[PDB]
């Protein structure tokens, strides 16, 4: 499989693709804040770390 | 002489022996250069 003996050869081309496709995904929101609580208010804001 | 010329000769071995079909049936013979049916010509048509 790895020596220089085998005859010579001129003539691949591409004769199969198979493809695993990402046909569907998945979305990660990364922002500062604790979402998973309160917000306050336009001028009552509170900001959660 | 001035009467008897001498011809030197060999066979054209070739002419003598192949006519009609006779190449084509000869079979496991390792070929190296030749000129291809439409067919054939197809299936090699990459390589050449």
């Amino acid at each position: 499989r790895s020596n220089n003996d085998v005859l010579a050869t001129s003539t691949m081309r591409v004769h199969a693709i198979k493809s695993e496709l990402f046909t569907q995904l998945e979305y990660i929101l990364t922002i500062g804040a604790n979402l998973r609580k309160s917000f306050g208010t336009a001028e009552k804001p509170k900001f959660p770390s | 002489n001035d009467k008897v010329c001498e011809l030197s000769l060999v066979p054209d071995v070739v002419m003598t022996y192949t006519q009609g079909n006779v190449l084509n049936t000869l079979n496991n013979v390792n070929v190296i250069r030749q000129h291809y049916t439409q067919t054939e010509y197809e299936q090699n048509l990459e390589q050449i």
